[PDB]
This record gives C-alpha cells, structure tokens and sequence, in this order.
C-alpha cells in the first residue's frame, strides 16, 4: 500500500462484466509531501475519491479483500482517503 | 445532443452521493437537479454516451449503500423536440 | 473544498434536532437545509472531513430519538461540480 | 492493473495444454498519451483485444479471477477496452 | 520483507472500516546501516512499532498471514523490531 | 480547543501501552494522566481531531491485548468551560 | 530511548519479588514502583529489549509463585513523547 | 509472463524435497529479437526448454498454477515455447 | 525464483510469535559469477543456509507453500543451496 | 475504423425492426445487411463503441417482440484485415 | 504452400467474432467467406502452419460464446490440386 | 532447429503408415527408422515444431487403425548434444 | 573418474525424452546408447556428480510421461575396471 | 557478562547441527563442547543475549529435525562465579 | 571449506561399515570418529556437498543390515566458527 494522488479516471465500455459499475481511477504515487512523483497506475474506488485527492491504493492478492471487489478480476484498489501526513513530529501534509 | 443520464432517488442524500460518484466517475457535465416533489429527486448528468454509461452504473450502486433509487435510465441521443421544450440543460 | 455531511428526516423538527446535535459536536459550519417535498427535509453541514465523519453519527444518534432518519452520509471531498450545481453552500 | 497499448502476437505451439486456445498478446504500458513508453509484457486476452488497442491488464494472483483463466497458469490478463482518460478535466486520449 | 526504517504516520478518517483502528505507518527501506535508502512506503502496524524504528515489513498476499490483517485488504505489514545486523561478523547496527 | 482522547484501565501497564500506541499511531500530544484510586488510570490525549480519533481506535485495541478497558472516549470540541475548569492541559494558566 | 518492562501485581510482596527476579534473569535497571491506589502497584524496569522480555517472562514466572499477577508488558522503545510525560525513569 | 531466453541451468543438492526432479532453468527476458536484455531469472521447467529456446516464465501466487510445482514452493516457471513473435504484421523471430 | 549469495544475518526479538525459531537472513542478488549485483533482502531459511553460500530465494505468496512456513507471514524464503552455473556450456560458478 | 454491431435473425421482418430501433438508439451508421440465404437476415452497423454495445442491446429488445433473434455480439475495433475481406461498409 | 484454416457456423454474427479473432491472434491472411446457402458460412484463413493453429483454436473458442459452430478444421500442406480447383486464394 | 517426430510401434507396418501419414500431414522431413529389436520399431521425423505436432498425433491416429501404438513423443528442439550422439540424421 | 548416470527404458522414446532432458538439465556429456535387444534401450549418461544426480532425476520423471521406465540409477565413483572394461565412454 | 546458550543432546550429529545452525542464526561465539558421557553431548555459545536466544531458539527447532533434544536453556547473566569455576569459555585468566 | 557427512550408531561394529561403503560410494575423506561415550560413535567425512549426498545414503542403508543406526545428517557448508571448535579435521 503506498501513497498516492489521484490524477484522472478511465472509461472502458467493452470490459468483463463482474466489474461493471467500477470506478476506474488513474492515480500516481506522491512522495510523502503532496507532490506526485510517479508513473500512472489505474485502480478502482472503494472509498469514493476524486480528482485532486490523495489515497492509499492497495495492490494485488489483497486488492480484492472488499466487497465490490470479490471474486472480481482487480490488482489495485483504493482503501482510504488520506488526512495527514506526519514525519518526525513536523506535518508534511494536510487537507 | 449531448448524451442523457438520469438517477431518481426518493431521499435526497441518496441524489447526491448518486451525482456526486457519477461525476467521479467519468468526463461528464452535471447538468443540474429536477424536483418533482414528494420527496423524489432526480439528478441529471449529459456527456458522452461512454462517460455518461460509466457514471450510471456508479451511481446506481453508490446510492444503493444509501438505499431507495427508484429509477436508473440513460438516453443516449435525445430526440430535438425533447432538449427544446425539458430542462436537460441543452436547451436553445 | 470543506467535507460534507447530510442528514434527511421525515420531519422537521428530527433534521433541527440533528443539526443542533451535529454543530455542538465539532468544529462545522451549518449552512442551511434542502426541503425536497413529501415531507422529508434535509440538513447540510460541511467543514473538515473527521469532524463530520464524527458531526453526522452525532447526529443521527440524537435525532433517532425523534423519529424516522432516512439516510445519513458523508462525502469527504464534493467534485468541482457537484458545488457549483447543487445548493451547499459553497457555491461560487 | 496497467495502462497498456497492444504492440503484437505471439505464438507457442508446445505449451502448457490447460492454456490453449487462450489468446497471447504483447503489450507494453504507455503513459495516458496512448504514447507506449515501457517494457513489452505478455498476457492473455479475455475481450478479443486486437492490435494497436489501448488496453488495460491486470497482474498477477488476481489476473486469474476470470472465466478463459480462472486456475490456469497465468499472471496477467486483459479485462477491458479503454475509450476515453481524463486528467486534470481534459481528455488526452479517445477512441 | 525488507530493512525497513520507520519515518512518519500516515491518518485516514474515511477508510475501508474492516482495516479500522489498524495503525499505518510509513516506512523507507534502508541499508544494513540505518541509513534509509528508498521511496516511501505505506504498511499496517502489528507490533506496535514507533518513527525512528529499524523494521522488517513483509508485502503481498503474505502480509495478511497475520491476525488483525487476516480478511482485510493490506499488502504491507511490520512483523519485527531489528536489534542487530551482522554481515561477515561486525555488527552494522544496534538498539 | 484541541480535540480529546481518554482511555481508562484498571490496571496500570494498560494505561502506558494505550498511552504509547496513541502516540506512535498519529501526531498527539501526550498530555499527562490521571489517577482516580482504586487502580483506575486514566490516559489524557490532545490534538487535532482526525488524529485523536485514530490514535484511540488504535489504543484500544492496544490495550485490549493486554485486556480490561474500563472506557474509551473521544471528544472533538470541548466548550471552553471543561477546559478551563479540568486538568486536561490546554487550559489557560 | 531505552526498552520498557512492566509488571503490576495485586500486592506489594508480587511486585518485590518480581523485582528481584527480573533484576537478576539480565542486567535490566529498577526504576521504582507506581502505585495507582486501590491496592494495585506496577514494577518498571528498563534496559536492551531483549533483557527486559527475558526479564519479564522470568519474572512473571516468579511471581505467580506468590499471588495473582494483573498484566506483563513489553515496548521495545517507547516514543519520545511518553518518556517525558510518565514517571518512568527516563524523564529528561 | 514475459519473454525469456535461456542461458544456462542451476543445479542445488541442498533442496526441499517437494521440489526434488524439478529442472531448474536460468532466463533473461528478451526483447521481440530474441535479443536479452534484463538480469538472469531462474525459473523451473515444466515444457522441456533447453538452451537457446524463447520461453515465457510466468511468475509468483499464479506459478504454481500447472499440474506439477502444485503446493511446490515456486514463483516462476515456464509455460509456452515461443515460434514466433509478431508486431504490426512483420516477424521479429522465427524458429 | 532468484540466486542470490548470503552476506548477514538479522536478529528480531519481538516479532509475530508465529515464526518464532526461524532464522532470518540477508541476501544479495548474484550474477552467475558469484559477484552479488543487487538490493540487500532479508528472506528466511528453511535449507540451513549460512554466511558465504549461493542461495535461491523464492518470494511472495507461493514462499509459504513449505512447512515452517506454511500459514506463517513470510514473503521470501530460501529452497536451494546452488552447486554450480552453466552459461552457454561453460561452468561459471562451482561450490 | 469504428466499432461494429450485428443483429441475425430468421426473418426479414425482425431485422428490419431491429435496424429501426438501433438507429434511432444512438449516434449509429446503418450500412446494410448480408443474407445468409435459407431465411436468415443480418444487420449490421458501425459507429462508436459504446454507442454500438448501447444502441444493439437496446434493438435486439425489439425484435424479440416480434420473433425469435439467433446471435448478438459487437465487435469494438475489427482487425484491419477484416474490414478489407468482409463487406462491412470500411472497405478500401 | 501456406497453411489452411476453416471455420463454418450456422450464423454470420458467428464467423465474423471467429474469423476476426483468428486474425487479432496470429500472423494470418483473412482470405474471404464462402456462403453455401442455408445460412451456412465458411471462414477461411492462411498463413504459416504454427499460426493457423493457434488463430483456428482462439476462433473456435470466441465463436463457441456466439454457439453453434458446425466444424473447425486445419489442414498443414494443402495437396497442389485442391489450391488449383478450390477457392481458398492461393491459386 | 529442427524439431522431432517420433512413433514406435510394435509391428513394422504400424510404424510404416504412421511414417506415410506423417510427411502426407505437413512438411516434415522423414530420416529414416531405428530398430531396437524385439519387434519394436521406431519412425522418426523431424522438422519445425507445429507441422511436427501436427504431423504425429495425426500418424498416432492413422495406425491405430492397425494396431497398437506403443508410444508417440514431440520435441521441440533436441539438445545440440542428442543430434551428435544419437542416429536421428542433423549428425555433422 | 567421472560420475555415471543411466536410464534403461523399454521403447526407444521413452530413452530420447529422458536421454534429451537429462542434458538440458545440467552440464552433463550424453556419451552414447546400447541396445540389449528385445526393445531394451539403455541411455548413458557421464560428468560432474551434481549434475548427474540432478540430470538423471529430470529424465526419470520426464520419461514417466511416456510410461514404462525399467530402472534408473546413478554410480558417483565407478570403480577404474568398469569404465576401462565396459562400453561407458571414458575408457583408455 | 556475555551470554550463555546450551543444547544438550543424546546424540552427537543433534549437537553439530544445533551448534552449526546457532552459529549461522546470529553472531555468537561457539565456545567449545562438554562431553557428559552417556552419548549426552552439550553445544555451548555465548555472545550478545538477543543473538544466542535468537540462535538457541533456531537449533532447538533444527536439531528436533534429528530428534531427542533432552534440554535447552538460555542464561543472560550469569553469576561470576560460574564462569570462573565452570568451563563455559569467559573464564578468567585467558 | 566442504561439506559435511555423518552417521551415529549404537555400535563399533555400524559405524566401520558404513565408513567403508561411504569411502566405496563417493569421493570423499574420512576423518575419523568422535566417541560420545554409552556406546554411541560417530563416523565423520567430509568433501563436496553432492557427494557426502550419496555417501551417507549409501551408509545409513549399508548399516542397518548389521545393527541399529541413530541418525544421520549432512551439512553442506559449516560455519567457519564451528571447524575452528569441533574435531571435524578441517581444523586450523
């Protein structure tokens, strides 16, 4: 699980059906600051964020442990929609 | 025209969460919100068809964990005569 | 920009009863109410996200009391569009 | 899962029986320009993705929550079509 | 599972509720020095470990071989406090 | 005024591990304990409120592996009048 | 920023002699007692982590001999926060 | 699953025997020339490839997934022997 | 699946009780000449594995499918103590 | 080119009701039919992807009001080669 | 001479998702269709051996989840005189 | 490099239409046959690997009509050390 | 002297199979076959002791897919008279 | 003082392996070995504490793969009196 | 620097012939032999890992024809501590 701002979303018409309804998000790891510093990655919301937000997008065997994520074909997922950041007792990041 | 999605929801909170997750979801204009009173509202959203499909379905099940919905629809292209004289937001 | 929180009550004086309870609880700024008809009305409270997060369940607990409590949520940060359509207060 | 743009085929002929008559295809991850910029990675078809298609795939253990894969040795697979990617609130790629 | 070095703590309010009251912390991997030498990574507490701490974090589907990460959806977790590092015989760190 | 998180064991070793799992879970202020007899401690937080509120979830279960838990509260917005009139820190003197 | 050892017993002759015997399992240092009222006291002692978890679990053992013991508990390195707001013999 | 070329064979005397009469390969992905560009990866055959063939090793929870290397300890092993690689319509290998 | 030669040992005293007994080592990743080119990674053993020898170190969810490790949390574990390297037909490496 | 959407029925009638309701379904181009020969008609259209998906599996609703419908399937980008050998209206 | 791969199914909607797939999989010339009346099509491809078998299996498969699907057949060296007398291109 | 066929029969006609098939199946290159006494002879042809795998397990077919089939095996490229030590004619 | 290593299979396939994986599996010199008649076939197998020990056991396990295999075995230091009276290639 | 670890097993391959297998756990000493008789054979190391209770707990588990183990223990101070009256390696006047 | 090989019977007699059928099975030297005391001895070889393999395998079957046979154990690469403390003749 790593840190990360949601950057775009992803529209597929012609997908495999157990997803539909899925929210696809483009997300790009930040460091631990707000400033994204990464390449893109697409994963699906779980939690409801949007653009401009920072989340923590969980990554394969356990990216489906949640409903709406089951059985269903998912490596990515979001699981939280961060708040503050600390580091060595000084805030590097706030919302 | 613009593509057409609409989601009905008896509550209010339940139109919201319903709008709100559509718009997260895809490239999509949110139009505005229709009252007919009685407690039913109804969002409105218009895009592209693809966008628009793909906000609907999150809608649907984004205002199901609150609950009610009572109707989920998507129009493609509306007819002229329908822009011009409904509030869908495209209307001359 | 602030979060948002939303309680919708089959009758007035439950949605007072959970605003009084939700602005006493935290630091949030109520911002007024959505009647949608049919009886149901609807508080609307925004602010910081955790405060509202612990704003509605305040809420919601003290206005069961009253009576019937539709639906309650909590949306951490509205899409730009959202805002700009729907009446909470954070209108341009 | 990937962004990805389909670059071309590939063909076994001795290979694991369970997987034949699966689909293999070569895509390599592109930024969200449909601008190819990474490593060419294999994986298997489930959509009837052809070549030149912006894809996505996903990986590993949960690459195989599918139908056409579901206990066979595979860990990455095609699950849909993309059509549009939005960044910022403007489109950089469409069909 | 990696030499990890605890720097900071990461705060979701709106979370997958099956992972609340889990504790995540933010972790860079290090040499054998306690020198971090990494990108910032995310992973849930099981040890009750604090910032300043040399740590090992297992990831992947092994990271939930572990009570209060069984079901639940994470990738990362702590599972060690370090107390020394030998290479060839001289100890690189101590506690 | 500053959030507040509280937790009260019977014991005491529970106290100092809920005590120190509130501080290595988020940015808080350990702030001093209480003593009411009878063995009941009590463990006094203070901050922002997203973070009290995450760092007591996670005493909680923190001291639950130790056992007993008497009580475990969070308030957001104290009105001035506790805060003045209580020894939970923050207050002006 | 030493470990931590903990051990609180329902009586003063538990905490002594499990003292003595955590003392003498590793080279681990008595900081003092706490007693919370109503009875209870705590031993505290401090040193390498893994002294103080051989310290313990050698003195738990030694303990349960004379009487109940509440709890044991080990923090390999408590925060810097605590040490400074506890009496736990490591106050600045 | 990538594209390999095998270099050489590891040989241990020292194993767990559930892996025992396992043939243990070493590989390089290539790219589509049979031209190999990566670090040496080892990978256990279950296909019959030998040196100087183009394979692909799938790797990790989903290389287990093939009638032998079942409840084996084993992230990567080989599935396919390739006869050519195809890309926009020209072939970039051959056989 | 990766050869790799030991260079130290890690020692955790509170760590998830589970694996309690377990040897934790530190491996570097070797070319097949013996000169280690790579991260160091902490890793289990299950082979009795020492200071100076050429390992292989399966990792992730399928580093659990041994005893001593079984619904343990590890995500990397040795199988192998390697004797000798082919590379083309040239021994590379020997014991 | 576009995407691709066919509808087969054992009927001349039901295609035609079938091509009738896909137009006025979505942004589609209708560019002819295949007759198979021994009863069986095909229709077939072109036009963006999730306008074919939407605008078929809304027509093919209206052929099974009228009779029996053999295949359905949508094809969003066929091969080049295809398009060159087969007579779907994307011919050089 | 090239390879032979043929595909007949009752439909049209069904050779097309088989003969598109079979193209999408390998290095194969899609070479036409043969409609022997009665609703009957025949898809035809050619190309090198190992390909043909690979696209052939893939388009059984993705014509299968349409259904029907009457016969999938793939012959390696086609005699000399069959190319000469039968439309399957390469004459 | 050249892969190989391979049938061995228990009877020598059974391998001799095995052997026709085969180069009548696909282009394959047929070397010739070993005799390993005891009745058992052995057809081997070799070429590229699909044509082969097609080639056998249509000769496996095609003597099974006479009698049995003792065994059929595909390989996909002999290790360079087999062809110099073995008579299955790619020796220098 | 070199290690032995010898694989003796009823058909003839069931040898290259096994004759051929044994060499891919390790630096080992595949240094002939002798036939006992009656169908017997015997694979010889020589090197390094490892590689050998590992060669042999990927052919008895690669052979069984064919079926049969009579016997499998492995000598690390055969004796000077062997090597020098018995046709197993090392011989002076 | 240094630490003390002790495997004491009936056979002698259960030390070496329990010996060998302390030594590659954790940086400890191995000291030497006290033969009892009987077949009742003592591995003993010394070292860092958290390194021999690392490496005690790897042999007791390693050495029960061959069997017996009669006991294992672990001493994180040992009186000085021990270590200049028994023969566990720090002794004095070394 | 090389492996280790060895096997512990309850008496003289097991030990000598499972020394000699090791020596006879691969290349390896004998050291020697440990006497634990209680009837209990110890035979030790040492040389490559693969071979000790075969040795001690070959023993432990070789042995129990005479007697009983405790234990038998290979370690491919002992700490350099331990050949510095045991008599396993690789000794400085």
């Amino acid at each position: 699980m790593v840190l990360g701002k949601v950057v775009g979303t992803v529209v597929a018409s012609r997908k495999e059906p157990r997803i539909e309804g899925l929210s696809l998000l483009l997300v790009r790891a930040c460091d631990p600051d707000g400033t994204p510093t990464g390449g893109a990655v697409v994963c699906a919301d779980a939690v409801g964020a949007g653009v401009g937000e920072v989340v923590l997008y969980a990554s394969g065997s356990s990216a489906r442990q949640t409903e709406v994520t089951n059985n269903r074909p998912v490596d990515a997922t979001i699981m939280a929609i961060v708040d503050l950041v600390e580091m060595g007792g000084d805030v590097r990041f706030r919302k | 025209a613009d593509a057409l999605g609409m989601i009905e929801v008896r509550g209010f909170v339940g139109m919201v969460e319903a709008a709100d997750a559509m718009v997260k979801a895809a490239k999509v204009e949110l139009i505005g919100y229709e009252k007919t009173g009685g407690g039913y509202v109804t969002a409105v959203v218009r895009g592209d068809v693809a966008a628009v499909k793909a906000a609907t379905e999150a809608g649907q099940r984004a205002a199901e964990r609150v609950g009610e919905v009572v109707a989920v629809h998507v129009i493609p292209r509306p007819h002229v005569n329908v822009d011009a004289a409904l509030p869908l937001g495209r209307t001359p």
